[PDB]
């Protein structure tokens, strides 16, 4: 019987276009960090040992 | 309605993300090539320069003077007046270590190269008109509106000085 | 109180062309490439402008300049690849933009159709002078061959070649003028494109069926904006996949070796989009014959409207014409494939057969079958 | 003739439509969509495909004949002796 | 003469659509280049930098550059002198001019290796097969005394003597030196030298794929949403009778 | 059959824009400088285009290429001087174009007047970047000074000056980057020039009296085509006299020396057409304040329509406003003269007085006198 | 690199290879190139003539 | 592109050290894989 999640998201945010834009840009701010970090982790996990940042240990600090 | 507008709202997020990235690429291409950075700011220099000696270097196409100077030469700097300049500047406000002086190697009068360890002040001597300067290079005889340029340098290790 | 987009002069033009443009509702994807062409042009322009800030149009430093762009300029490699790969996409859309008109009978719009022929020739010139800019082995020698093709003129000949070259051979002066011409023509194409759209608006777009669409016209802002915004997304998807996964697939090596006036590679084949005409040239032993063939090729497009004989626009309702169309397309594929292969017995004969088949189909078969179909319909 | 106000003269026609928010964006995309696509493909299969098959046959034979030509000739060496 | 023997497709570690380049291979590949290759082949478009973030650290690169000697601009009130070399000098060329190189190599000119991989068909696959497969001529063919047979060369005659055999060098890593091993490392290093944006290019590709997967269905949904009103429209014709 | 010029799409625009648009019969020669400007723009493109076929934008070969053009290239010297002197003629016509508007009240056409301001700013950018291409002693230092004067921006200045430089100095990357901008910008100006005419055409041209001339309009073609042709002939006369007799009077020597980074010339000065602004910034003691003055000035041109408070459009019947207008013209002459003189006590005070007099005239004196004149006539 | 007798297309020989050698032999002063000296200095040849005579 | 040798060749013409290909004084194809004869723009002496 609880009001659907989308209905609440609409009345508070989507009804007013200015708030609709505000939530969009904040979502971009957050999604950018999340998407970037996730993609980078996947790429590194595909190529452990190949990437030089995983090789620094064998030779570092003289 | 909330469902449909959600789709649109999410779509814009994606369009925004790429948009920013794309622009940052094109703008970054204009900032500076890697070679520019490699050739510039790379001015590590040993501290082994004796007192009074002036080993010439190059920096941004400008000859650069780094001089260790004895205490009596610094006393001679005190003899010269920092209030007798068009742009007065207190001594320690110029040089972080009075025994060290880093300055440009071109005179501002006609682009001539001053002679190190010369002049009536014991500093620099321009043969083009016999202009005299001190170890700090304070404009004394010349049209230069202000003193000789004080290049930006930063001490990181006791033996190196970054200049960039 | 009334809308402000119906008073301001700058908004009247945008309203006419973009927002309240009456457009048929049943137009398929074939009608999207038009927009994409302009979009691709807008991309090329910007991409090239950024490459111009670091390119030295000199025969002794052009090759080194590109090497410096891809190794020292921030994101220079991607910009260069986007420009190169975006040129191939231009032609792909352009060939599909011309095929639609051939199939659906859009050539009946004389004015618009003729403007297109000019646009095609202008774009072809732009791509040829751009490909010589890198100053690779293929670039140097490709220009030499194509430029020596004007010696076939009866009495002038050498004069034009030496005049274009600015000398007795291909060297720095040729490179510099080509750089300037490469820079300028795209902006001239933009003006031609506006004339293209100008003559189009007087009549409107042609629906796939070929019947008058005045009973089912809809506005352009809400429907075809999103439909053409989805096409552009797909266009970018294809372009980015090509650039980011196969940067050198539609190109050719030996462009990464410095041009040598003395050495000459064996195959020396031109770019893929300039291959069908290349085979047509080699099919005729005479030089004058070949150049006339090349020109007669493009001229056919201007003559196609005169060769139309059927009482219908679209070939959707004429299956025999459809089969001929697809055979003609396959012939063009054969011409392209032959252009990519060395000169030998089987390829040479196949090229000659393809060339004669090409011309005969357009000049003879299509009008005849059109009349035949008119007979079976008791017109 | 170029303005929606005056394009044609129609009469005795009615139209019915529903709002975008009152209907599904993918209605019968499992039971009625796929079969329609199959109809489209089948209705125009023989008008296009076979010609491009001939192209493939011409392409394969060509390559085969080209390579077949570079093979050495045993009839040019039997008598060379 | 006869159609050149096409090299086979080898299983490189970066053949995959999303794979990368093993950076330890590049390190050993460069080590090979430092003496065995640089005798007459040259890399005009590479500097002692470009390696700081790839294989070698800052300090090790600087120390390595100190081992070379370049010629510097004219001394003021003087003439040219010799400078140690810093991390902005390109790799030393072996000969002042092409003609001198030809004289020392029986008239053959060793091409620059900066773009060799992208220059030749087959890429590193061609180079690997080329470095190996230095067999003797079959029965019925003769060669100039200063040429060597190689079935992968388009003319089968090449002025390159076999450059790599076993135990020519000694890796500091401890990896045994084997003709196949050295060839693999140098081919990887060359593939990098012709494409140092390899890893970055593929990372951006990965992000592009996921972004398209999210976007394409979304944009299509919006298109269907707006167009639904037209796709469901129903028409009727009611003349006066 | 009716004339085709009223039915063909392309001919409708030409007929409206040139052949048949009504114009006032009494417009004087002042109304002839608008057409000349475009002609000069056309002249500036073609000449520059040919120069681009031989110029090399590099720190080292730029000066050499100019010498090569002047001596070895056929008729290179005349082309270069037409380009150089055409620039000065362009600004002379441009100032006269602006002056006419201020005197006869043309600024009342807000939409057209505002677009004009953009054209002026773009023109100045094109001219400033072009002056760097010769890469002489004056070009190097002129760019250095006029660029270092963005370090005064509150917090981003230093970041937005190195970015423009492409480095920590002014070197070849700046030269190539300016070259591309120099090429592209004029074509944008051409497009904007079509918006200028477009917004003008919806209202009609003004006349010296300031009264509407609907009663006595005239077709443009016969009368004004020949009149503008006469103006073009006179404009060519002036240009050819400058180039063929005394080409270098209006230039500044010492630009014929190779740019020396470590040699500051004793007297750095901008070009004659930019001097008026230089003195307005050199006078203000604060570096940032001087930039705010050079900008607030140019923009008072945008504020002129607001400050207008007279009940008559044309200053022909306003004798006191005429005296102020000529006084302001004299002030601009003084500013120009001071710009070319070294820093010293007499010139500095004169420049300071001229700057304040310039501003106060536009702001206070002109509105107040207009109000008094209105009071005098008993409106 | 061998030395030719010289041809028409050749330019006038350089007195010195680099500016450093020129100044070293001219007591620090660098003699400017004369190809554009007339149109570079103020006063034209009037300056040059009076310069040599005075 | 290999430079023919002066006063060389098995027939008094030219000799190519790169592959031992022989050319006559007139440059005609006489031996060697060279596809066409030596390219000289004008046979003017
Ligand atoms: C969970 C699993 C979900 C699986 C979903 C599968 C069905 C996907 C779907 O609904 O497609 C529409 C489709 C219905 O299409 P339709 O609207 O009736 O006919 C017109 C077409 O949509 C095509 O006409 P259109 O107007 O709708 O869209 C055409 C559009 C392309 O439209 C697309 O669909 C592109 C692909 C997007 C797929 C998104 C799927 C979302 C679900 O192309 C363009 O307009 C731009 C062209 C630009 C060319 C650029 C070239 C550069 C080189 O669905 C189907 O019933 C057929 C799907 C066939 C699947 C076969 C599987 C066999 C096993
Ligand atoms: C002494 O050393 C110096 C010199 O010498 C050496 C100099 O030379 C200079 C001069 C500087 C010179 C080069 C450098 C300065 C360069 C610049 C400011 C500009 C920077 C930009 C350039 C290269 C790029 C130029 C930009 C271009 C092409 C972009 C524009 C593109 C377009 C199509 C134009 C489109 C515009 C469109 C649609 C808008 C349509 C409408 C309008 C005009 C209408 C007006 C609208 C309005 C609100 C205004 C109306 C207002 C009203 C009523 C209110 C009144 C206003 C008030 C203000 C009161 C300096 C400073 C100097 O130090
Ligand atoms: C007072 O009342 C008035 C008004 O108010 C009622 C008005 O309103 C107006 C109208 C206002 C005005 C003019 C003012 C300005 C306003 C305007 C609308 C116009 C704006 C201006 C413009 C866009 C600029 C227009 C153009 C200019 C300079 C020309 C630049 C562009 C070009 C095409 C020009 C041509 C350059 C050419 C040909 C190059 C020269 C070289 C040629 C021979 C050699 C060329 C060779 C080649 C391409 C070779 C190619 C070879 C190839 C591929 C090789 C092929 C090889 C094979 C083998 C096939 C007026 C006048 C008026 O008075
Ligand atoms: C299918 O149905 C459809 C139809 O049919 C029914 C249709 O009909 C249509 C109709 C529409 C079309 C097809 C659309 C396309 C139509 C066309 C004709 C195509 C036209 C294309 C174009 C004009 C190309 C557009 C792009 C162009 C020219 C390039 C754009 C970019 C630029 C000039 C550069 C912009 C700036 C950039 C990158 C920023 C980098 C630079 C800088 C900051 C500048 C640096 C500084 C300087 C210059 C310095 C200036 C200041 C200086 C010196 C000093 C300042 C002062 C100081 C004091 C320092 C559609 C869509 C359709 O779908
Ligand atoms: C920037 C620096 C500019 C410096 C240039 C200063 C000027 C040089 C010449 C000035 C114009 C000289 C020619 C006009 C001489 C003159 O006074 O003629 C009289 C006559 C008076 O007749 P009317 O009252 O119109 O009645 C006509 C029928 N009875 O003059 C006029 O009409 C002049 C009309 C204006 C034309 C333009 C005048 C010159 C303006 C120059 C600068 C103007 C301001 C520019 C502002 C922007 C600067 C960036
Ligand atoms: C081309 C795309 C690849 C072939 C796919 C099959 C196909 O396109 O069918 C032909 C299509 C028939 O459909 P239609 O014209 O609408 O009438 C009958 C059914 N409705 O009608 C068309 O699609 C005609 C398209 C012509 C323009 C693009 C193909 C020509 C390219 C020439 C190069
Ligand atoms: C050390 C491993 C090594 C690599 C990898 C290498 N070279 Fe070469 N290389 C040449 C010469 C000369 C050519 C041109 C023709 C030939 O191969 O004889 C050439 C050609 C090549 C080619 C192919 C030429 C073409 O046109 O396809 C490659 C690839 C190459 N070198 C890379 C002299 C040398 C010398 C000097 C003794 C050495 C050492 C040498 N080469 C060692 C190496
Ligand atoms: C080269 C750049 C070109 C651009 C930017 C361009 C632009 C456009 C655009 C945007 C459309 C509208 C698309 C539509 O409504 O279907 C169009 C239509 C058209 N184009 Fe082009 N085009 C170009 C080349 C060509 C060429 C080479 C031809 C060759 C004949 C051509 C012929 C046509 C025709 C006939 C139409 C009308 C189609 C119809 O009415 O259904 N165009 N063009
Ligand atoms: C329809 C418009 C255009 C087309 C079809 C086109 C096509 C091409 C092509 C195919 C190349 C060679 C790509 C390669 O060798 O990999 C090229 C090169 C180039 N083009 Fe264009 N171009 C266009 C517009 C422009 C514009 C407007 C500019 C403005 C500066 C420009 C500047 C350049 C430059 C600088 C290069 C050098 C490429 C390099 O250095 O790698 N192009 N162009
Ligand atoms: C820079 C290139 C420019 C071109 C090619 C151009 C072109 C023209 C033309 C052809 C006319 C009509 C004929 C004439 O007045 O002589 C005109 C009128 C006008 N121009 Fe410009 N113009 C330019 C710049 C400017 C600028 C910088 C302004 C600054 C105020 C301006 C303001 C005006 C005004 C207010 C009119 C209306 C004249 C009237 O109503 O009588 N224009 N322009
Ligand atoms: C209104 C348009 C233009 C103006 C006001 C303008 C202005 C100038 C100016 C003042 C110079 C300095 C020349 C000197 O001091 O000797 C110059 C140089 C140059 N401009 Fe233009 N220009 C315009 C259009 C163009 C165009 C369209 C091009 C090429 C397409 C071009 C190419 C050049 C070149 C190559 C130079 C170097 C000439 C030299 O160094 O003497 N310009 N321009
Ligand atoms: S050179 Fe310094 S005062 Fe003359
Ligand atoms: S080099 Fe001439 S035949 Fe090989």
């Amino acid at each position: 019987a609880a009001a659907t999640l989308t209905s609440k998201l609409y009345s508070l945010l989507f009804r007013r276009t200015s708030t609709f834009a505000l939530t969009i840009i904040v979502g971009v701010m957050f999604f950018e960090r999340a998407f970037d970090q996730g993609a980078d982790a996947i790429y590194d996990h595909i190529n452990e040992g190949k990437l030089w940042k995983h090789i620094k240990h064998k030779y570092e600090n003289k | 309605k909330g469902f449909s507008y959600l789709v649109t709202g999410v779509t814009t997020v994606g369009v925004a993300y790429a948009a920013k990235n794309a622009v940052t690429q094109f703008v970054s291409s204009m900032s500076a090539s890697a070679d520019v950075l490699a050739l510039a700011k790379i001015e590590i220099k040993l501290s082994d320069i004796p007192e009074g000696k002036n080993m010439a270097f190059k920096w941004r196409g400008k000859p650069l003077f780094v001089r260790h100077r004895t205490q009596k030469e610094i006393e001679q700097e005190a003899a010269v007046e920092l209030s007798q300049l068009r742009d007065p500047q207190h001594d320690l406000d110029r040089v972080k270590k009075p025994e060290w002086v880093i300055l440009i190697g071109v005179c501002t009068h006609l682009g001539c190269v001053p002679i190190a360890n010369a002049g009536d002040f014991g500093g620099y001597y321009c043969p083009c008109h016999g202009s005299h300067y001190d170890a700090s290079g304070r404009i004394r005889l010349g049209p230069a509106p202000l003193n000789l340029e004080v290049p930006t340098y930063e001490f990181t290790s006791d033996d190196m000085v970054i200049v960039g | 109180m009334t809308p402000m987009r119906k008073t301001n002069p700058l908004m009247k033009l945008i309203n006419h062309s973009f927002i309240d443009l009456p457009t048929p509702s049943n137009i398929s994807a074939w009608w999207n490439f038009g927009s994409l062409l302009g979009a691709c042009l807008i991309l090329q322009i910007t991409t090239g402008l950024f490459l111009a800030m670091h390119y030295s149009p000199d025969a002794s430093t052009a090759f080194s300049s590109i090497a410096h762009i891809t190794r020292d300029v921030n994101y220079g490699w991607i910009i260069r690849y986007l420009h190169a790969n975006g040129a191939s996409m231009f032609f792909i859309c352009l060939f599909l933009h011309i095929g639609r008109g051939l199939y659906y009978g859009s050539f009946l719009y004389s004015e618009t159709w003729n403007i297109g022929i000019i646009l095609l020739l202008a774009t072809m010139a732009t791509a040829f002078m751009g490909y010589v800019l890198p100053w690779g082995q293929m670039s140097f020698w490709g220009a030499t061959v194509i430029t020596n093709l004007l010696s076939a003129i009866p009495y002038i000949g050498t004069d034009l070649v030496q005049w274009i070259w600015g000398g007795y051979s291909v060297d720095s002066p040729t490179l510099t003028r080509f750089f300037t011409f490469h820079f300028i023509l795209p902006f001239i194409i933009a003006a031609l494109a506006t004339l293209h759209l100008l003559f189009l608006h007087e009549t409107g777009s042609n629906n796939p069926l070929g019947i008058t669409s005045h009973s089912d016209k809809i506005t352009f802002h809400p429907y075809y904006t999103i439909k053409d915004a989805l096409g552009l997304l797909l266009f970018l998807l294809s372009l980015m996949t090509l650039t980011l996964f196969s940067p050198d697939l539609l190109g050719d090596p030996d462009n990464y070796t410095l041009a040598n006036p003395l050495n000459t590679p064996p195959h020396i084949k031109p770019e893929w989009y300039f291959l069908f005409a290349y085979t047509i040239l080699r099919s005729v032993p005479n030089k004058l014959g070949g150049v006339l063939a090349l020109l007669l090729s493009i001229l056919i497009l201007a003559m196609i409207p005169i060769l139309h004989m059927s009482k219908q626009q679209s070939m959707m309702f004429r299956p025999l014409s459809q089969s001929l169309y697809w055979l003609l397309a396959a012939d063009l594929l054969i011409l392209t494939w032959i252009g990519g292969q060395p000169v030998s017995y089987p390829f040479t004969i196949i090229g000659q057969v393809a060339s004669v088949l090409y011309f005969t189909t357009i000049l003879i078969l299509m009008p005849t079958i059109s009349l035949i179909e008119n007979k079976m319909l008791k017109w | 003739g170029r303005e929606f106000g005056n394009l044609t003269r129609m009469r005795h026609v009615i139209s019915y439509s529903l709002s975008p928010f009152e209907q599904r964006a993918y209605p019968h995309v499992f039971t009625k969509g796929i079969p329609n696509v199959l109809r489209r493909i089948r209705e125009s299969f023989f008008r296009v495909v076979p010609q491009f098959v001939v192209f493939y046959l011409i392409y394969t034979w060509g390559t085969e004949e080209f390579e077949r030509s570079k093979r050495k000739n045993p009839a040019a060496y039997e008598n060379d002796k | 003469s006869d159609l050149e023997l096409h090299p086979p497709s080898y299983p490189w570690s970066h053949r995959g659509l999303l794979s990368s380049l093993d950076h330890t291979s590049i390190r050993r590949g460069f080590q090979v280049y430092k003496q065995v290759c640089a005798s007459c082949h040259s890399m005009d478009f590479v500097a002692y930098r470009h390696l700081v973030g790839v294989c070698y650290t800052e300090d090790e690169a600087k120390e390595l550059a100190a081992e070379v000697e370049v010629q510097d601009g004219p001394n003021e009130d003087g003439e040219m002198f010799m400078r140690p070399g810093k991390l902005f000098d390109y790799f030393p060329k072996p000969y002042p001019n092409s003609e001198a190189a030809r004289a020392a190599n029986n008239g053959a000119l060793p091409p620059d290796l900066s773009y060799i991989v992208r220059a030749r068909h087959g890429g590193e696959d061609y180079v690997f097969s080329l470095l190996t497969g230095y067999c003797e001529p079959p029965t019925g063919v003769s060669l100039r005394e200063g040429l060597y047979f190689n079935p992968y060369f388009p003319g089968q005659a090449i002025a390159m003597a076999p450059p790599i055999y076993t135990d020519v060098l000694e890796f500091d890593d401890g990896t045994p030196a084997t003709m196949s091993q050295i060839a693999k490392d140098v081919c990887t290093f060359l593939r990098w030298a012709s494409e140092p944006e390899h890893d970055h290019r593929k990372r951006m590709g990965l992000k592009m794929l996921m972004m398209m997967a999210l976007l394409v269905p979304l944009v299509y949904t919006i298109k269907r949403h707006k167009w639904s009103v037209l796709k469901s429209r129903k028409l009727a014709y009611r003349p006066p009778k």
